[PDB]
C-alpha cells in the first residue's frame, strides 16, 4: 500500500486529509447540537 | 518520492492512523455509554 | 512580498496630494494619503457599526441593523441613540469610498494606465450616495435612506418597492434589469470564449482572432471582436447602474403613485383608444 | 484629454474571410456586410452565419412554438390588431390548472402553453447542442456551451422540472410581457418573501458580482488598451506589460490579482453560478421550504414575528 | 411542520446551502491556483530571494505547469518561473522594503517604472495563415481605411504644447483583428528618421481645416528617443511592448525628461 | 422533375423535409392529444 | 458526400441487423403492453 | 437504400439516431406516466 | 486504434455488460418478487 | 461489431455510458421514492 | 480488465472515485436523516 | 516524528496553527455565549 | 525603548498615531453622546 | 524561544500583533458594553 | 522536503513539543475549572 505515497505527494495528502477530516468532524458535532437528544450544552431530559 | 522515503512515510502514516483511530473508539465508546445512538423498537 | 515582475514598476511618484511621505507599500498594498484617510473613515466607521450592533438587540450578524433618523427629523441632525449614528457612518462611508476612488487614481498614474476604473468606480459611488442623500433629501428627510443591516436592507428595498403598488412596473426599472441580464449574459460568453481559445483541448493549438470572430460569426452572425467586448461589458454595466439611479430618483421624488397604473397612458392614445 | 479608447475614431477595411471549418451539409449562409457605427464600438463585420442540420431542428421547433404562443395572444384580443396593440404587454399565454397534473391539458385551458413549452424547451437544447458543435468544429473549448447549460437549468427549472416536483404545471411560468413579472411577483408573496430565500440572496450576489466584475474587467483592458492589453490570448501565451501591469493594480488596490486567464474564470464562475444557485433556490421553493420568512426566524435572519 | 426536517433543527435547505458554501471554499482555492500561474512564487522586496508569509496552504497554492501548444509548434509554459532581474537602474529612496525606487538616469530610457517593459518573445504575432499580423498598409495591399473616415497619412503630429513632431508616413495595420495598431512618422529633427506611433496614444483633431494627429503621451523633444525596430515591415512582440512602454512613461516622465 | 436534385442538394433537401416532417408530426400527435374525443391515451366515451 | 460504396455496404449490413433487433424487441414490447392493456379505446371508452 | 450511407455520414448518424431514440423513448413513457389507465407505478383500476 | 486492440475492447466490453445485465436482471427479479409493478384490471 | 470501437473511441464511450448509466440509474430510484407503492424508505402498505 | 488502467489514470482514476463515493455516501446518509424510520438520531419508535 | 518538519516549513505550520487555534477558540467562545447554560455574562441560573 | 525608532521611521509613525488617536478619540466621544448618564449635551439628570 | 525572531522578521510581527490586540480588546470592550451586568456606562443595578 | 537540515528539524521538534504540552497543560487546567464551575455532560434528567 506504501505506493499510494508515490502517486501522491505526502505534503498535499496530509493536508488535505487534515482538512477533509476536520470539517467532517466539525459537521457532526454541529449535526449532535442540533438535535435534542445529543446537544450536550442545552441538556435534554431522556425522557 | 523515492521508494525508501514512501516505505518510511508510510511506517508513520500506519502507526498514526491506528492512534487517531484508537482514541475516536475511546471517544465513542465513553459516548455510546453516556447515550447510546441506536434506538430500540419503541423509540428513545 | 512581490510579485516576480513587479519591482521594476515600484517607483517613486505619482501621487495627488502629500508628496513622498506616504509613497510606499505594505505587503501588496500600495499606501499613499488616500490609503491613510480610507484607513480613517474605514476604521471609524466600522467602529461606529459594531457600535449599533451593542446598542441593538441582537449580535446575530444577520439581524444587526443601524437605522437612519426617523422621517419626523427631516434632513436635519439627530441625537446620536436616534439616528444620528446611521448619519455618521453615512459621511464616513462616502469618505471611504471617495478615498479609495483617489488611491487608485494614483496607482494608475504610477503605472502609466488611463483612469477608467477609479471613473466606472465613481458610478457605485454615485449610486450610494442617490440612495442615502440625493433621494432622501429630494425627499425631505434622511428617514427615507436605507438602514446598514444585512437582512434589514432588504426590507427595506421590499417596503419602498411595494409602496409604489408594484416596483416591476418602473420603466427605468424594468431597463436596469434588462442592463443587468444582458451585462451577466455578456460576461459569460466573453469569460467563455478567452477560456474557449486559450485552453482549445488537448492536442489542440491556442487559437487566435480569426477563431474568436468567427465563432460568433458561426454561431450568431455578428462578432464585436476583441476590443469592442471590453467598451461594450463596462458601458452595460455602467448603464445599467444610470438606469437604477434614475428608477429610484423617479419613485418617490418624482412620482409618487402606483407604477401599474402609469402605463395606462399607452392604452389611451388615440390612435387605439377605443 | 488623451485618447479614452472608448469609439475606433478610423477603422480599417479588407475582404471578409473567416476561419475554415469540414465542409458539411449547408455552407454558411449570407453575403458579408460592414456597417459603420458597428465598426465604431467594434468588428464592423455582419458576417455570414452558419446553419446546419442542428440549425434548421432548433429554428423550425422555435419558429412553431414562438406562432403558437404569437396566434394565441391575437386570438384573447379576437384578432383585433388595435386591441392586440394596445393591449400586447398584459396578453399572455397562462399554463394549465393544477387539476390537469402533467397530462395533456384541453388546447384553450393551456394544452397551447405545453406545446409552446415543449416546443420552445426543444428548440433551446437544441441551440445548446449548436454552440457545443459550432466549437468543436472550430477546435475550441466548449465552454460557452456549458455555460449556457447553467441558464438552461434555472429556464428548465422555472417551466418544467418545478412542476414535475410539484406533479402540476399550475405554478408555472405563463408567455406575456407583465404576466411573467406578475408571476415573479406572485411567486413571492406565495412562498413567503423571496428576500429571505437565501439561494435567491447568493443568486443575487452573483448577478451584482457579474455586473462589478465586468466593470472592473472593462475598465482594466481598457486602462492597459495603449499597452496591447485588449489582445488578451496573445498576453495568456507570451506575458506582456500589459498583463503585468494589469495585475499590479489590483495587487497594490485590494492586495491580490489574478492573471489574463485567470479572470476570465473568475467572469466564467461568477455568471453561471448567479442561474446555477437561482435554480436551487427555485427547486427548493415549495418542496421542502413553503415559507422562507418562517424558515429565515428558523435560522436566525430575522426576529420570531 | 416536518416537511423539510433532517433532525430536530436541521433541514434539506440547511444542508445544502453548507453544501454550496463547502463547494464555493474549493472553488476559490481552484481560482486563486489559477491566478498564481503568473508571477509566483513571491520574492523578498530587498534580495529577491524567494520568500512570504504562508500558511499550510502553501502546498495547495500553485499549480503544476500547465503548457500552451502554439501554431508554431513552440510552447508556453504557466508557472515557468522565469523571473525579472533583481538589479534595475534604479535605487529606493529609503532601505525599507515597502519604499519606491528613484530612477538612476533618463527613466524613459533606462525602462524603468511606466517606461518598464516585458521581455516578451523577439517574434511577431502570426495571422491564422501564418504571416506576421501588424505590417503597414504598405505590405497590406488590400487593406484600405474606410471612405467614411479621415486617413491620417500625411497629417502633422503635434505634441499637447503645439510643437510638430513629424509627419505620418504609414500605418500598420493588424491583419488578425483588422485595426490600425500604430502610425508610422517621420520626423520634423533629423528627417528620414521614422519612428512608431501607438495609434491609441493619439487621436486626430480636425476643428481646424489643416486637420492633425495630436499626440498627449510626449512632447516633440522625445521622438527622437523613440525605441527602433529591426525590421521595416515586421515588428515583434518585445519590440511593441517596447514602443508601446515608452509612450506610456511619457504622462509621468515628459515634463521631467 | 427530376431537374429538381440540380437546382437543389439532396441532402439539404431530405434534412429540411425530414426536420419538418417530424415537427409536424409530432404537433399533430400532441394536438390530439390535447382533445377529449381524439385523445386515446384518456380514451373518453362518444357522448 | 458519404462513403465509398464497399464500406458503405459494410455498415448496412451492421445497421440492417441492429435496427431489426431494435424493432423486434420493441414489437414484443408492444405486443405485451397490448395484452395487457390495449390502447385503443371503444366508443363507450374504456 | 444502403446508398443513404453515400448520402449521410454513418459515424454523425448513429450518434443523432441514438440520442434521438432515447428521447423519443423518454418522452413516451412520461406521457404514459401522466395517464391514469398506463401508469405502471401507481396502478389505477380499468374499473370493472 | 488498431484492429487489434479494437477486437480486444469488443470481448471485454462484451463481458462486462452481459455481467452488468446479469446483476440487473436478478436485481428486477427480487424486486418483483417483493412487489411486481404490472397492475391488474383492479389494479393492485 | 467490434468495428464500432474504430468508429468511436472506447475510452470516450466509457466515460459517457458511465455518466449516462448512473444518471439514468439515479433518476429511476427517485422515480420509485416518489411513488406510494414503491418507496421502500416509508414502506406503506398494499391496503 | 487490467488493461483499464491504461485507458485511465490511475491518480485521476482514485480522485474521482473517492470524490464520488463520498458524495454518495453524504447522500445516503442524509436520505436516511430525512426517513422517519432510518433516523438514527431523533429515534422514532417504529 | 520530528521529521514531520522535514515535509512542512515550520513558519507555515505555526502560521497555520495560530490562524486555525485562534479561529477554533473564537468560534467556541461564540458557541457558549450562545446557550443559557454557559453563558458567563449573562449568568442566568443553573435552574 | 528608541530602538523602535530603528524598526519604524519617525514620519510615518507620528502620522499614522496621530490618525489612529484621532478616530479613537473620535469613536469615545460618539460613545459617551450615545448615552443617558454622559452626554453632556442632551444633560439628563442623575 | 528567542529562535522565534530567527522564523519571523520582528517588524511584521510587531504590526501585526498590534492590529489584533487592538481589534480584539475593541471587540471585548463592545461586548461588555451590549450586556446589563457589565455596560458601565449604563451602570444597571447587580 | 522542506530543504532543512535533521538538526534544524530536531531543534524545532523539541521547541514545539515543549510549546505544546505547557499549551494543552494550560487548557486541561482551564477546561478543569470550567468543569467544577459547571458540568457539561448532563445526567438522564438533564441538568
Ligand atoms: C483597517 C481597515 C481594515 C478593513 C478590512 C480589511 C480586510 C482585509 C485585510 C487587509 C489587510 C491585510 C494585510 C496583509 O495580509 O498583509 C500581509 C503582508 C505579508 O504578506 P506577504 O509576505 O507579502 O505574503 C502574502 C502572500 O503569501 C499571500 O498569498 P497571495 O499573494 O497569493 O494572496 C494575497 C492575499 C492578500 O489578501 C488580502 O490582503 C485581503 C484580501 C481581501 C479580503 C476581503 C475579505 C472580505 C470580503 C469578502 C470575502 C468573501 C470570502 C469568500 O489575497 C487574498 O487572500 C485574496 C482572497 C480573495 C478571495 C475573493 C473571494 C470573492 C468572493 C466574493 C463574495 C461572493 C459571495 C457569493 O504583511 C506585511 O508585509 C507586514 C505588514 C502588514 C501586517 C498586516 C497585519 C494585519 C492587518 C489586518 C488589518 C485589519 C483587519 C480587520
Ligand atoms: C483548506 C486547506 C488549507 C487550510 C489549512 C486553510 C485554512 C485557513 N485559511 Mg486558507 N487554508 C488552506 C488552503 C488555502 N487557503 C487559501 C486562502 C485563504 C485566504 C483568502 C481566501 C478566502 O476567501 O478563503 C475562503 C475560504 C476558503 C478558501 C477555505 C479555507 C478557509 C476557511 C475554512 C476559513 C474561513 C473562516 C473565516 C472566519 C474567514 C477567514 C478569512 C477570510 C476569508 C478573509 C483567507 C485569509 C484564508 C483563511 C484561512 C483560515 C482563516 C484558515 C483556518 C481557520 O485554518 N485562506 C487563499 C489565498 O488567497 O490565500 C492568500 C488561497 O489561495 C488558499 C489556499 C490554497
Ligand atoms: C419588492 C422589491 C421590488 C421588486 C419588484 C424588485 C425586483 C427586481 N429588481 Mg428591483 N425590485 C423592487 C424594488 C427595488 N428595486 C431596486 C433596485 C434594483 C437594481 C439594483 C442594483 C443597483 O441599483 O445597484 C446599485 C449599486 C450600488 C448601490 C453600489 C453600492 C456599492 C458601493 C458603493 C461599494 C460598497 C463597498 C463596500 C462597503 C466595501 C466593503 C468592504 C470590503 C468588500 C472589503 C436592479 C436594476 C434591480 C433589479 C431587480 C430584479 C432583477 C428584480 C426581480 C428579478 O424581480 N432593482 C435598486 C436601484 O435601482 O437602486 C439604485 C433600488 O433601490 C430598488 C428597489 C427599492
Ligand atoms: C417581487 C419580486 C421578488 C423580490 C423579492 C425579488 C427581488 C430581486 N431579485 Mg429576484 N425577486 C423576487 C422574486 C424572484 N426573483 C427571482 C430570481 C432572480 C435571479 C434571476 C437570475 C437570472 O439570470 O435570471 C434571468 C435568466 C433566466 C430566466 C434563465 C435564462 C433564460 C433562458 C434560457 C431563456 C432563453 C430565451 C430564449 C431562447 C428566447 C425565447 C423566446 C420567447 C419565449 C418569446 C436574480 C439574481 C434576481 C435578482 C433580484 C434583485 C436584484 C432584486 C431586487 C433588487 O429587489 N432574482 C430567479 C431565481 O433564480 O430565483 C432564485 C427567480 O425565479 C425569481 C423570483 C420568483
Ligand atoms: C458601477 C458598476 C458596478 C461596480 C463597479 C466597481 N465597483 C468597484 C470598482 C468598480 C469599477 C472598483 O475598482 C472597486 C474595487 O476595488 O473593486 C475590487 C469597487 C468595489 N466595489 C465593491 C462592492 C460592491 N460593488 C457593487 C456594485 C457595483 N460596482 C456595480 C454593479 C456592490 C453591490 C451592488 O452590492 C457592492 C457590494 C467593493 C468590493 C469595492 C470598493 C472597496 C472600497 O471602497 O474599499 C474601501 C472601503 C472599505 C474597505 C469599507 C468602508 C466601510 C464604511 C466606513 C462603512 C460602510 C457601511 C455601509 C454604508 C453599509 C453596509 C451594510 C450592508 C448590509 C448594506
Ligand atoms: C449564465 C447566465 C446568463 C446567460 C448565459 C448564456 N445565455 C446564452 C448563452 C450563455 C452562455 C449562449 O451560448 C446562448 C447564445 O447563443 O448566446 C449568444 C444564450 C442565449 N441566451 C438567450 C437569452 C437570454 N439569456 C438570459 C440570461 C442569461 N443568459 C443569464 C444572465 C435572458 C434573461 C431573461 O435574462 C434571456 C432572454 C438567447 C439569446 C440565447 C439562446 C438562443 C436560443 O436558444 O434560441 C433558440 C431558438 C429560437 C428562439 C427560435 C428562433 C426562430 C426564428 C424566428 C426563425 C426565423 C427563420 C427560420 C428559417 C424560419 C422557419 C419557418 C419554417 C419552420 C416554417
Ligand atoms: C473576445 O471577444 C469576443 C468577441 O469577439 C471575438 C465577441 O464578439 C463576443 C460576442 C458578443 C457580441 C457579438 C455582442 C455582445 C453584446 C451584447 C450582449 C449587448 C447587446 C445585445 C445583443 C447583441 C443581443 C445578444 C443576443 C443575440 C445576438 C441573439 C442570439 C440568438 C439568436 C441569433 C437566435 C435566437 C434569438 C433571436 C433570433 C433574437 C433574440 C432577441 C433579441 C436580440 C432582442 C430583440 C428585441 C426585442 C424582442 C424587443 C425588446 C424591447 C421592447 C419590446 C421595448 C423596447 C423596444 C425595442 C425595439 C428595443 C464575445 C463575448 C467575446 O468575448
Ligand atoms: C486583466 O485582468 C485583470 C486582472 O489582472 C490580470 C485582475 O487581477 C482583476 C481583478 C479581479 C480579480 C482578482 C477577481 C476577484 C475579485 C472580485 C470577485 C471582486 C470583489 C473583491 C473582493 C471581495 C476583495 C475585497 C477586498 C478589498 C476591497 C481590500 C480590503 C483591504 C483594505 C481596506 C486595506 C487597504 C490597505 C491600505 C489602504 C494600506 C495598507 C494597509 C494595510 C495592509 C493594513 C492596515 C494598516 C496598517 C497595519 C498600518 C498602516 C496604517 C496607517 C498609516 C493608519 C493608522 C490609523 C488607523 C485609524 C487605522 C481584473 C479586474 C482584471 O481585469
Ligand atoms: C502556533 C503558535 C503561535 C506561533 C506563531 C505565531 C505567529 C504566526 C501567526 C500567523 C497568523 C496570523 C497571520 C495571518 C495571515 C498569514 C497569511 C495567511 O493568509 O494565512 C491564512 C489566514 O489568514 C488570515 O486569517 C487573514 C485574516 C485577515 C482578516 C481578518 C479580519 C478579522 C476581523 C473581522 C472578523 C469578523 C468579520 C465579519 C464576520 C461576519 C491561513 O493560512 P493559509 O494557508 O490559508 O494562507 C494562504 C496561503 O498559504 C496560500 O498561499
Ligand atoms: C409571425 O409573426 C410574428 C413573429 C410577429 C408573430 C407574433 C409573435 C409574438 C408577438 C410573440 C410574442 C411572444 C411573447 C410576448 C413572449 C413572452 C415570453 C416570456 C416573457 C416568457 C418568460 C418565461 C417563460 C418560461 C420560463 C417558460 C418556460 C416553460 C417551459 C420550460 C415549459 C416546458 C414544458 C414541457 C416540457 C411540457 C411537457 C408536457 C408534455 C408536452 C410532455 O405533455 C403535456
Ligand atoms: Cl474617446
Ligand atoms: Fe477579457
Amino acid at each position: 500500500m506504501w505506493r499510494i505515497w508515490q502517486l501522491f505527494d505526502p505534503r498535499q495528502a496530509l493536508v488535505g486529509l487534515a482538512t477533509f477530516l476536520f470539517v467532517l468532524a466539525l459537521l457532526i458535532h454541529f449535526i449532535l447540537l442540533s438535535t435534542e437528544r445529543f446537544n450536550w450544552l442545552e441538556g435534554a431530559s431522556t425522557k | 518520492i523515492t521508494e525508501g522515503e514512501a516505505k518510511e512515510f508510510h511506517k508513520i502514516f500506519t502507526s498514526s492512523i491506528l492512534v487517531f483511530f484508537g482514541v475516536a473508539a475511546f471517544a465513542h465508546l465513553l459516548v455510546w455509554i453516556w447515550r447510546p445512538w441506536v434506538p430500540g423498537p419503541n423509540g428513545y | 512580498a512581490l510579485l516576480s515582475f513587479e519591482r521594476k514598476y515600484r517607483v517613486r511618484g505619482g501621487t495627488l496630494i502629500g508628496g513622498d511621505l506616504f509613497d510606499f507599500w505594505v505587503g501588496p498594498f500600495y499606501v499613499g494619503f488616500f490609503g491613510v484617510t480610507t484607513l480613517l473613515f474605514t476604521v471609524l466607521g466600522t467602529a461606529l457599526i459594531v457600535w449599533g450592533a451593542a446598542l441593538g438587540p441582537s449580535w446575530t450578524f444577520w439581524q444587526i441593523s443601524i437605522n437612519p433618523p426617523d422621517v419626523s427629523y427631516g434632513l436635519a441632525m439627530a441625537p446620536m441613540a436616534k439616528g444620528g449614528l446611521w448619519q455618521i457612518i453615512t459621511f464616513s462611508a462616502i469618505g471611504a469610498f471617495v478615498s479609495w476612488a483617489l488611491r487608485e487614481v494614483e496607482i494608475c498614474r504610477k503605472l502609466g494606465i488611463g483612469y477608467h476604473i477609479p471613473f466606472a468606480f465613481g458610478f457605485a459611488i454615485l449610486a450610494y450616495v442617490s440612495l442615502v442623500v440625493i433621494r432622501p433629501v429630494m425627499m425631505g428627510a434622511w428617514g427615507y435612506g436605507f438602514p446598514y443591516g444585512f437582512m434589514t436592507h432588504l426590507d427595506w428595498v421590499s417596503n419602498t418597492g411595494y409602496q409604489y403598488a408594484n416596483f416591476h412596473y418602473n420603466p427605468a426599472h424594468m431597463l436596469g434589469i434588462t442592463l443587468f441580464f444582458t451585462t451577466c449574459l455578456a460576461l459569460a460568453l466573453h469569460g467563455s470564449l478567452i477560456l474557449s481559445a486559450a485552453n482549445p483541448g488537448k492536442g489542440e493549438v491556442v487559437k487566435g482572432p480569426e477563431h474568436e470572430n468567427t465563432y460568433f460569426q458561426d454561431t450568431i452572425g455578428y462578432s464585436v471582436g476583441t476590443l469592442g467586448i471590453h467598451r461594450v461589458g463596462l458601458i452595460l454595466a455602467l448603464s445599467a447602474v444610470v438606469w437604477s439611479i434614475i428608477c429610484m430618483i423617479l419613485s418617490g421624488p418624482i412620482y409618487t403613485g402606483s407604477w401599474p397604473d402609469w402605463w395606462l397612458w399607452w392604452q389611451k392614445l388615440p390612435f387605439w383608444n377605443h | 484629454s488623451e485618447y479614452q479608447n472608448i469609439l475606433t475614431g478610423v477603422q480599417v477595411r479588407t475582404a471578409p474571410h473567416s476561419a475554415p471549418i469540414a465542409k458539411g451539409i449547408f455552407p454558411r449562409l449570407g453575403k458579408p456586410g460592414f456597417s459603420y457605427w458597428l465598426g465604431k464600438i467594434g468588428d464592423a463585420q455582419i458576417g455570414p452565419i452558419y446553419l446546419g442540420t442542428t440549425g434548421v431542428l432548433s429554428l423550425v421547433f422555435g419558429f412553431f412554438a414562438i406562432e403558437i404562443i404569437g396566434f394565441n395572444l391575437l386570438a384573447s384580443v379576437n384578432w383585433s390588431p388595435m386591441e392586440f396593440g394596445r393591449q400586447f404587454f398584459w396578453l399572455g399565454l397562462e399554463p394549465p390548472a393544477a387539476e390537469y397534473g402533467l397530462g395533456f391539458a384541453p388546447l384553450a385551458e393551456g394544452g397551447w402553453w405545453q406545446i409552446a413549452g415543449f416546443f420552445l424547451t426543444t428548440s433551446i437544447l437544441l441551440w445548446w447542442v449548436r454552440m457545443y458543435r459550432r466549437a468543436r468544429a472550430l477546435k475550441m473549448g466548449t465552454h460557452t456551451a456549458w455555460a449556457f447549460a447553467s441558464a438552461i437549468f434555472l429556464f428548465l427549472s422555472l417551466g418544467f422540472i418545478r412542476p414535475l416536483l410539484m406533479g402540476n404545471f399550475s405554478e408555472s411560468v405563463p408567455f406575456g410581457i407583465f404576466p411573467h413579472l406578475e408571476w415573479t411577483n406572485s411567486f413571492s408573496l406565495n412562498y413567503g418573501n423571496f428576500f429571505y430565500n437565501p439561494f435567491h440572496m447568493l443568486s443575487i450576489a452573483f448577478l451584482y458580482g457579474s455586473a462589478l466584475l465586468f466593470a472592473m474587467h472593462g475598465a482594466t483592458i481598457l486602462a492597459v488598451s495603449r499597452l496591447g492589453g485588449d489582445r488578451e490570448v496573445e498576453q495568456i501565451t507570451d506575458r506582456g506589460t500589459a498583463a503585468e501591469r494589469a495585475a499590479l493594480f489590483w495587487r497594490w488596490t485590494m492586495g491580490f490579482n489574478a492573471t489574463m486567464e485567470s479572470i476570465h474564470r473568475w467572469a466564467w464562475w461568477f455568471a453561471v453560478l448567479c442561474t446555477f444557485t437561482g435554480a436551487i433556490g427555485i427547486l427548493l421553493t415549495g418542496t421542502v421550504v413553503d415559507n422562507w420568512f418562517e424558515w429565515g426566524v428558523k435560522h436566525g435572519l430575522a426576529p420570531a414575528p | 411542520m416536518n416537511k423539510g426536517d433532517i433532525t430536530g433543527y436541521m433541514d434539506v435547505a440547511q444542508v445544502v446551502l453548507y453544501a454550496f458554501w463547502i463547494f464555493f471554499a474549493g472553488l476559490i482555492i481552484y481560482l486563486r491556483r489559477e491566478d498564481r500561474r503568473e508571477g509566483y512564487p513571491l520574492e523578498d522586496a530587498i534580495s529577491g530571494k524567494i520568500n512570504s508569509l504562508q500558511g499550510l496552504g502553501s502546498v495547495f497554492s500553485i499549480a503544476r505547469p500547465k503548457i500552451f501548444k502554439l501554431k508554431t509548434g513552440a510552447t508556453y509554459a504557466a508557472p515557468n518561473f522565469k523571473r525579472d532581474a533583481v538589479a534595475i537602474k534604479a535605487t529606493r529612496t529609503a532601505p525599507t522594503a515597502g519604499a519606491p525606487f528613484e530612477p538612476t538616469g533618463n527613466p524613459m530610457t533606462d525602462a524603468v517604472g511606466p517606461a518598464a517593459y516585458a521581455l516578451r518573445d523577439e517574434l511577431p504575432d502570426l495571422t491564422l495563415g501564418g504571416q506576421p499580423a501588424i505590417v503597414p498598409l504598405r505590405v497590406a495591399p488590400t487593406f484600405s481605411v474606410a471612405a467614411e473616415d479621415t486617413d491620417p497619412r500625411g497629417l502633422p503630429v503635434v505634441d499637447r504644447k503645439g510643437a510638430v513632431a513629424g509627419k505620418v508616413t504609414d500605418l500598420w495595420i493588424d491583419r488578425a483583428s483588422i485595426a490600425i495598431r500604430y502610425l508610422e512618422v517621420e520626423l520634423a529633427a533629423t528627417p528620414g528618421r521614422k519612428v512608431l506611433l501607438p495609434f491609441a496614444a493619439t487621436r486626430i483633431n480636425a476643428k481646424t481645416k489643416s486637420k492633425t494627429v495630436t499626440v498627449q503621451s510626449i512632447l516633440a523633444r522625445h521622438f527622437a528617443n523613440v525605441p527602433t525596430i529591426a525590421k521595416t515591415d515586421s515588428i515583434t512582440r518585445r519590440e511593441e511592448d517596447k514602443v508601446m512602454a515608452y509612450y506610456s512613461s511619457g504622462y509621468l516622465y515628459s515634463d521631467r525628461v
